[PDB]
C-alpha cells in the first residue's frame, strides 16, 4: 500500500535476521508498523545495569519524515528530558534524510547515551553537572538507574 | 523492459518498465515512493530539497546544473504528481532556489 509500510517491513525483516545488540525484544504489530516498541540495554556506566523502553513513532509519510522517540523507562541523561523525550540529531527534521533507516537511528541514540551532548540539552542542570564533574555524575546516573530503571534481559 | 528492479527507498523489486529512472543518479525508485517523496518536499519543504531520496543528489550548489535538472526532473514530476503539485513545483522554481555550500 503505502511507502512507509513497504520500507518498514523492509527494515524490519532486516532487523530480524541482524538482531541489534543494545536494542532488543524488538515489538511490532503488522496490522501497526507505525509503532515500535523496544528495550535500549545500555554496556556502559553509568547505565549498564539497567534497562530501558523505548517506543519508536513514525509518520504515515515515512521514510520521507523522521520518526520519532520517547522513553517510557525514566534515565538520568542531559538530552532525555522527564518526559521522555529525545534530542536527536539524525531525526531532527532539519538534518532528516529518508535513505536513513532505524538500525541508524538506534546506534545514534546509543551513542548519545554512551557520549552526552551538553552543549544542546532538554536539562540544563544535567548537562552542567555533567561537564563540571561527571564522576558526580555518574555516580547521580548509576543511583538513578538502579531507583527507576527496569531489570535488563539475560 | 520488464525484467525487476529494486526500489531505493522502500526496497521492494517491480518492474523496470514501471519505475523511475533519476536522470542525475543512477536510483530506481518505484512510482509510489516518487510521487510522496517529491509531493512532501514541495508541500513541506524546499525546491533544493528536490533530489534523490535515496542518494541526496544532485548537489543542487552548483548553479550550473539547476537548469539541466530541473528541466529534466519537470517532465517525471508532470507524468508523476496531482496537477495541483505539479503546479507548486513551477511556483516554487519561479520564486528560485536558494544556492547553499
Ligand atoms: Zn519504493
Ligand atoms: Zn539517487
Amino acid at each position: 500500500s503505502m511507502a512507509a509500510s513497504r520500507r518498514l517491513m523492509k527494515e524490519l525483516e532486516e532487523i530480524r535476521k541482524c538482531g541489534m545488540k543494545n536494542f532488543r525484544n524488538i515489538q511490532v504489530d503488522e496490522a501497526n508498523l507505525l509503532t515500535w516498541q523496544g528495550l535500549i540495554v545500555p554496556d556502559n556506566p553509568p547505565y549498564d545495569k539497567g534497562a530501558f523502553r523505548i517506543e519508536i513513532n513514525f509518520p504515515a509519510e515515512y521514510p520521507f519524515k523522521p520518526p520519532k522517540i520517547t522513553f517510557k523507562t525514566k534515565i538520568y541523561h542531559p538530552n532525555i528530558d522527564e518526559k521522555g523525550q529525545v534530542c536527536l540529531p539524525v531525526i531532527s527534521a532539519e538534518n532528516w534524510k529518508p535513505a536513513t533507516k532505524t538500525d541508524q537511528v538506534i546506534q545514534s541514540l546509543i551513542a548519545l547515551v554512551n557520549d552526552p551532548q551538553p552543549e544542546h540539552p532538554l536539562r540544563a542542570d544535567l548537562a552542567e553537572e555533567y561537564s563540571k564533574d561527571r564522576k558526580k555524575f555518574c555516580k547521580n546516573a548509576e543511583e538513578f538507574t538502579k531507583k527507576y530503571g527496569e531489570k535488563r534481559p539475560v | 523492459g520488464s525484467e525487476f528492479q529494486e526500489c531505493a527507498v522502500c526496497g521492494w523489486a517491480l518492474p523496470h518498465n514501471r519505475m523511475q529512472a533519476l536522470t542525475s543518479c543512477e536510483c530506481t525508485i518505484c512510482p509510489d515512493c516518487f510521487r510522496q517523496h517529491f509531493t512532501i518536499a514541495l508541500k513541506e519543504k524546499h525546491i533544493t530539497d528536490m533530489v534523490c531520496p535515496a542518494c541526496g543528489r544532485p548537489d543542487l550548489t552548483d548553479d550550473t546544473q539547476l537548469l539541466s535538472y530541473f528541466s529534466t526532473l519537470d517532465i517525471q514530476l508532470r507524468e508523476s504528481l496531482e496537477p495541483d503539485a505539479y503546479a507548486l513545483f513551477h511556483k516554487k522554481l519561479t520564486e528560485g532556489v536558494l544556492m547553499r555550500d
